[PDB]
């Protein structure tokens, strides 16, 4: 609700935000407990114990999969001879409904710089690349200006803080493709290739960018670690009494009274987020459905509110938590138009590598256009069901396809009345030919 | 070296090999487009799907790709599993949604791998009623004719031309369902090994221009072993 | 020294369990219509005595037939070159019963001595020009340059000169420049080759006029064409 | 269109033909030869044809003094009209481009979109 | 008769230092050329190929894959309006109908004047603040159709 007592304890990432919404630079950042984490890390802690601390903390990736960060960081090789390692920060954020990292990169850039410095010291990476989206222009100016500001305080370059560690940071903007957010296709885009995904195994922990050990991490995953080191792991586990540790940037969007984004701990139920934080729907509209975590997530109903925002709690509820940024769909939006728009986006953003994505999704969108205009034929609904069945996990080359079909199968499963209300014409894909009698079924 | 269990039977295979060349070595017909013995497996076409179980007692497993799965000892697979057969037929159908009505006037007719895999899967009934995507062609020399409408996006041409042959003037362009295989601009393919594309491409996109002057189908040809 | 040629192929009495090896696919068509414009009667299929193959489709082309000489690959359900997978023991390996052909000579027990004929370094000469051979895939072979489809694929005949040799001669790219070989006179347009070392003249061997015997020869006279 | 399906589907092998191609790109037979001395009128050729070009008509009036004159060339077989199916045209269906039919002028075919188009 | 200017080359070789391979700079190099000219002409593909030491088919593949890299002539300003799902909920269709009524050019086309080339785009990352559009490097949020003409006035 409109007044919230933002404290360093319960809002570690976002308590540094000023009332005029302008970014906070290195002189102001170090006055309000800035970079002390990276001093204790570079001067006091070894990389291996830092990795063990991050594993004990139980930090999970905020990019939409929720894999453990310390185990992934422990997948890196144990061979000293392989001294060329890279740290890549997935700052693409092209999924519809995802605007969280824009706040962190526009207003708190030194948080990301410090977090990548700590993660690089843990992973022994000499070079770091921030994979920023190329549409975010003011994020790129503030990131590069704050990086050039941090180069004269001795936090980057050579002999940083007197230790032998050498870390050099770069910002390179993207060219505007959604599949660049997939981590192996992010590595391929960084190499200057068409951003096809790669087959796993091998993993980028062993063979990544330029065949070197690499670790792709979301922006918020890297921004969480300075809080861990500055305050402690013992503080970090006991933020929430829930199976997921730490805070998450959760928000609600659509035509609601107060659409926005607030940092909240895990286990917050939808009712307070929608009506206490977002202020509920606009007056004279009732609530029909909600997507919990962006466009790739399954649609949910009113019964699925009052339910905690966890990976395994939403997982057993028939959906995926994703980015945790929720979408409201009201009663005056036709669901067929929403699904047709979603499939248009997913179909048109396919990289084209694998057959069931390249060819299935255009068929699904054309069927949805036929249903929307009212020319749908009786075989259309079973074709959409077959498309969703055969586009599940493991059958396509990457995870863009299951994420494309999850809203389609959830919207057909819960709202089949509208989808089956546009089938007013029978099935005919053939024209009569004179002199040839047809085969009558 | 390794022992595998296929549809209940048991076979002896090389562990280093993947499952597609293992099952093809035993005479088990699995359809495929993107795999080639020389070029290797990339996993693009998704046509070689088989059902893999965790052990002999697992009744419900997962669909994997036999070109991308090693033929390790203890592997339990089913080529003829009903869900695998439905998926392979569906993949053929998705490739058939945009294919031109050209077999009478296609030089690959009677020698086309796509025709063989379509019959082998058993897909004979069209459900797609919408418009088809079309492409314009390019001129690729006096040797190779180009008909991009027939492309199935198997990526064999770029994998042969760039990786294997180290040619520089053939690539893939575009995105999603608009992928275009060819040159940046019209002009003769400069590589000394350009003509193997006629065997490498499983459809009639790249065809022999010297044969299309006096064309006849393969069943009418008389062959002898020569040097 | 040519004793191995018996094992290159079997003899004309070789049979696949009593069958002759087929040359024609089993669905070969039109056998009573190819020659129906000359004579409406059917000539007899030519008999073969030289080889085990028959000039007909009445023979054997089984993938598992015990043979090494396979005329073409075809299997039920495999009409493409991927039917070659049916003819191998493992796919991508060797032919099932062995590849045709035998090596005439084995590795010798002992080797040779060192050749002590060390050449002197190349020196250009005034008047004499060494002929540097340039080869072309579509020009150097005698039979295949008579194919009509190569007439457009061959480049124009060119004589390649170092830029310094064209600067001392005073010519540039495109200037026809006549030369003399064996008392004959040939004129061809000039091209510039930076990687070609000075004192040499690049010629395309095996073309119409430039025999490949010219490699290592000398051009006595070279002057601007008029 | 000289597709050579009628020649291979004939059980007795009474059809010989060769494909020709115009500069326009239309496939057509350079020569078409039917040996009517051996033809049994089984009709497998008519049902094999995917263009309805070859058809069987109610006309049995044949008889000749020499067997050499029973071989029919293309000028003895090509009639002035469409026969049993007045309206079917195969090239309207086919993707191949001929005069009057550029790419995207076939049935159920969309316009060609170039890879350089600004729309993603 | 295309020639790459010596400052585009100076910027390309400046940004080539940040990678093991010059291929990795190819995308950025293309954007530099577009920054100078609005779009990538056909000769810039071979120019970039010969400077970076990669084949021209790789540069053209990269340029055709990425939506923002333009290979067809564009206008003075590129109107990029969001048509994604949150903007579908907030009503982009009225903004599209207003823009395409004013300009009279359906999406993907160019105005007779050439001042503006209307293009749809994916989610701009400003979803919570309403229907969104970008004109060149300027983002406009909280869009209403009534505000469209005056906004156009800003860009003349
Ligand atoms: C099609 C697709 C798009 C993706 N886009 C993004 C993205 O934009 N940002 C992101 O952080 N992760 C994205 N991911 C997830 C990444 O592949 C990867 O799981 C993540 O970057 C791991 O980082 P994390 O541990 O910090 O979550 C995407 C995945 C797929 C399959
Ligand atoms: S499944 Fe679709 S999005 Fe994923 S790699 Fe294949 S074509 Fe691209
Ligand atoms: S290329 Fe193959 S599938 Fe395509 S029309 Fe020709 S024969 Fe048929
Ligand atoms: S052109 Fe041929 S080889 Fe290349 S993708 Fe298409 S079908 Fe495959
Ligand atoms: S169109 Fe009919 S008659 Fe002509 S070649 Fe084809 S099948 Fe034979
Ligand atoms: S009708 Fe005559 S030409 Fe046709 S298949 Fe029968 S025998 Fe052959
Ligand atoms: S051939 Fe095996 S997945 Fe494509
Ligand atoms: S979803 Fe509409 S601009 Fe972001």
């Amino acid at each position: 609700m409109k007044n919230i007592i933002r404290t360093p304890e319960t809002h570690p990432l976002t308590w540094r935000l000023r009332d005029d919404k302008q970014p906070v630079w290195l002189d102001e950042y170090r006055s309000k407990n800035g970079y002390e984490g990276a001093r204790k890390a570079l001067t006091g802690l070894s990389p291996d114990e830092i990795v063990n601390q991050v594993k004990d903390a139980g930090l999970k990736g905020r990019g939409g999969a929720g894999f453990s960060t310390g185990l992934k960081w422990s997948l890196m090789p144990k061979d000293e001879s392989m001294n060329i390692r890279y740290l890549l920060c997935n700052a693409d954020e092209m999924e519809p409904g995802t605007y969280k990292d824009r706040l962190l990169m526009e207003q708190l850039p030194h948080l990301l710089v410090e977090g990548m410095l700590i993660s690089a010291f843990a992973l022994k990476a000499y070079r770091g690349y921030i994979f920023l989206r190329g549409e975010y222009i003011e994020a790129a100016v503030n990131l590069r200006r704050a990086i050039a500001e941090a180069t004269e305080a001795g936090l980057l370059g050579k002999n940083i803080m007197g230790t032998g560690f050498d870390f050099e940071l770069f910002v390179h903007t993207g060219a505007g493709r959604y599949i660049c957010g997939e981590e192996t296709a992010l590595i391929n885009s960084l190499e200057g290739r068409r951003a096809n995904p790669r087959s796993k195994p091998p993993f980028p922990a062993t063979s990544g960018a330029w065949g070197k050990p690499t670790c792709v991490n979301n922006v918020e995953t890297l921004c969480n670690v300075p809080a861990i080191l500055a305050n402690g792991v013992e503080w970090y586990q006991n933020i929430s009494k829930s199976k997921d540790a730490g805070t998450k940037l959760m928000g609600f969007s659509g035509r609601v009274k107060n659409p926005g984004l607030w940092e909240l701990p895990f286990g917050t139920t939808a009712r307070e987020i929608l009506e206490d934080y977002a202020g509920g729907m606009r007056d004279g509209l009732k609530f029909k459905a909600w997507q919990p975590g962006g466009a790739g997530t399954d649609f949910l109903t009113e019964a699925h509110l009052d339910l905690p925002m966890e990976f395994e709690s939403i997982g057993k509820a028939g959906s995926r938590l994703g980015t945790a940024l929720a979408m409201a769909v009201d009663h005056e939006i036709n669901m067929v138009s929403l699904v047709r728009n979603l499939e248009e986006f997913f179909a048109r953003e396919s990289c084209g590598w694998c057959t069931p994505c390249r060819d299935g999704l255009p068929w699904s969108v054309k069927i949805l256009r036929a249903l929307e205009r009212g020319e749908g034929q009786p075989g259309d609904i079973e074709t959409l069901e077959q498309l969703c069945r055969f586009l599940g996990p493991g059958k396509t080359f990457c995870a863009h396809a299951p994420g494309a079909v999850e809203p389609l199968q959830s919207a057909i499963k819960y709202f089949r009345e509208e989808f089956e209300a546009g089938i007013k014409q029978p099935f005919s894909n053939t024209h009569l030919i004179n002199g040839i009698q047809p085969n009558l079924l | 070296m390794a022992t595998i269990h296929v549809d209940g039977k048991e076979y002896e295979v090389n562990g280093a090999d993947n499952l597609l060349e293992a099952c093809l070595s035993l005479g088990l017909d699995i359809p495929y487009f993107c795999w080639h013995p020389a070029l290797g497996s990339v996993g693009a076409c998704r046509q070689c799907a088989v059902k893999q179980y965790q052990n002999a007692e697992d009744t419900r497993g997962r669909l994997v790709m036999s070109c991308m799965t090693p033929a390790s000892d203890g592997t339990f697979i089913s080529i003829d599993d009903e869900e695998a057969k439905q998926f392979r037929e569906s993949v053929v159908e998705w490739l058939m949604t945009n294919h031109p009505h050209d077999c009478p006037v296609c030089e690959e007719g009677g020698n086309c791998h796509l025709q063989d895999m379509t019959v082998m899967t058993g897909h004979s009934f069209r459900r797609y009623r919408f418009t088809k995507r079309t492409h314009r062609n390019q001129d690729l020399g006096p040797f190779i004719s180009h008909e991009m409408n027939r492309c199935i996006a198997c990526y064999r041409c770029v994998r042969y031309y760039k990786d294997y042959a180290d040619g520089t003037d053939l690539g893939v362009y575009g995105a999603h369902d608009n992928v275009y295989f060819g040159r940046p601009e019209d002009g003769t393919l400069e590589s000394e090994f350009s003509g193997n594309l006629v065997e490498i491409c499983p459809t009639g996109v790249f065809t022999d221009k010297t044969h299309s002057e006096r064309y006849n189908r393969k069943w009418d040809m008389q062959f002898a072993p020569s040097i | 020294e040519l004793a191995g040629i018996k094992d290159a192929a079997p003899d004309a009495t070789f049979r696949i369990r009593g069958q002759k090896l087929a040359r024609e696919p089993h669905r070969y068509s039109g056998r009573t219509a190819m020659r129906a414009n000359i004579s409406v009667h059917e000539p007899r299929q030519p008999q073969d005595i030289d080889t085990m193959f028959t000039f007909s489709m009445e023979g054997n082309n089984q993938p598992t037939a015990h043979r090494s000489q396979v005329p073409f690959a075809w299997a039920p359900g495999w009409n493409s070159p991927q039917a070659w997978n049916k003819f191998q023991d493992e796919v991508g390996g060797k032919l099932r019963f062995g590849d045709p052909g035998v090596r005439l000579f084995e590795t010798s027990e002992n080797g040779l001595d060192y050749f002590t004929s060390v050449p002197a370094r190349f020196q250009p000469q005034d008047g004499k020009w060494r002929i540097a051979p340039y080869y072309h895939l579509f020009g150097s072979d005698e039979l295949s340059q008579r194919a009509p489809v190569f007439q457009s694929r061959m480049p124009q005949p060119y004589i390649k000169l170092n830029p310094a040799d064209a600067a001392k001669l005073g010519v540039n790219a495109g200037t026809r420049v006549s030369f003399s070989y064996d008392g004959n006179t040939v004129t061809l347009p000039v091209e510039i080759a930076e990687g070609l070392t000075a004192g040499q003249v690049g010629l395309p061997m095996g073309m119409s006029g430039i025999a490949p015997v010219l490699a290592g020869a000398h051009l006595e006279d070279l002057k601007e064409a008029q | 269109v000289a597709c050579n399906l009628c020649a291979v589907a004939c059980p007795v092998g009474c059809i010989s033909l060769q494909k020709a191609e115009t500069k326009d790109g239309r496939w057509y037979p350079e020569f078409f030869r039917i040996n009517f001395s051996r033809c049994i009128f089984c009709g497998l050729c008519e049902e094999a044809c995917p263009t309805t070009a070859i058809q069987l008509t109610p006309d049995f009036e044949m008889g000749e003094y020499k067997r050499q004159d029973l071989v029919y060339e293309k000028e003895d077989l090509l009639i002035s009209g469409p026969g049993k199916y007045p309206e079917y045209n195969f090239y309207r269906m086919a993707g191949m481009a001929i005069d009057g039919k550029d790419k995207g002028e076939a049935e159920n075919e969309a316009k060609p979109i170039d890879v350089k188009s600004l729309l993603p | 008769a295309f020639e790459l200017s010596a400052a585009e080359r100076e910027a390309i070789e400046h940004e080539m230092h940040h990678y093991e391979d010059p291929r990795a700079a190819s995308i950025e190099a293309l954007k530099i050329v577009q920054k100078q000219r609005g779009w990538v002409p056909d000769g810039a593909i071979h120019a970039i190929a010969d400077v970076l030491g990669i084949p021209a088919s790789d540069v053209e593949g990269v340029a055709t894959f990425y939506s923002q890299i333009f290979r067809q002539p564009v206008g003075r300003h590129v109107i990029r309006y969001c048509d994604s799902v949150v903007c579908h909920i907030n009503g982009y269709q009225g903004i599209q109908a207003a823009l395409e009524k004013k300009l009279n050019i359906k999406p993907g086309q160019t105005t007779f004047d050439g001042r503006f080339t209307l293009l749809p785009t994916c989610c701009l990352g400003n979803c919570d603040k309403g229907p969104n559009m970008m004109i060149d490097e300027d983002t406009h949020a909280h869009l209403t159709p009534e505000a469209i003409p005056e906004l156009l006035e800003r860009y003349k």
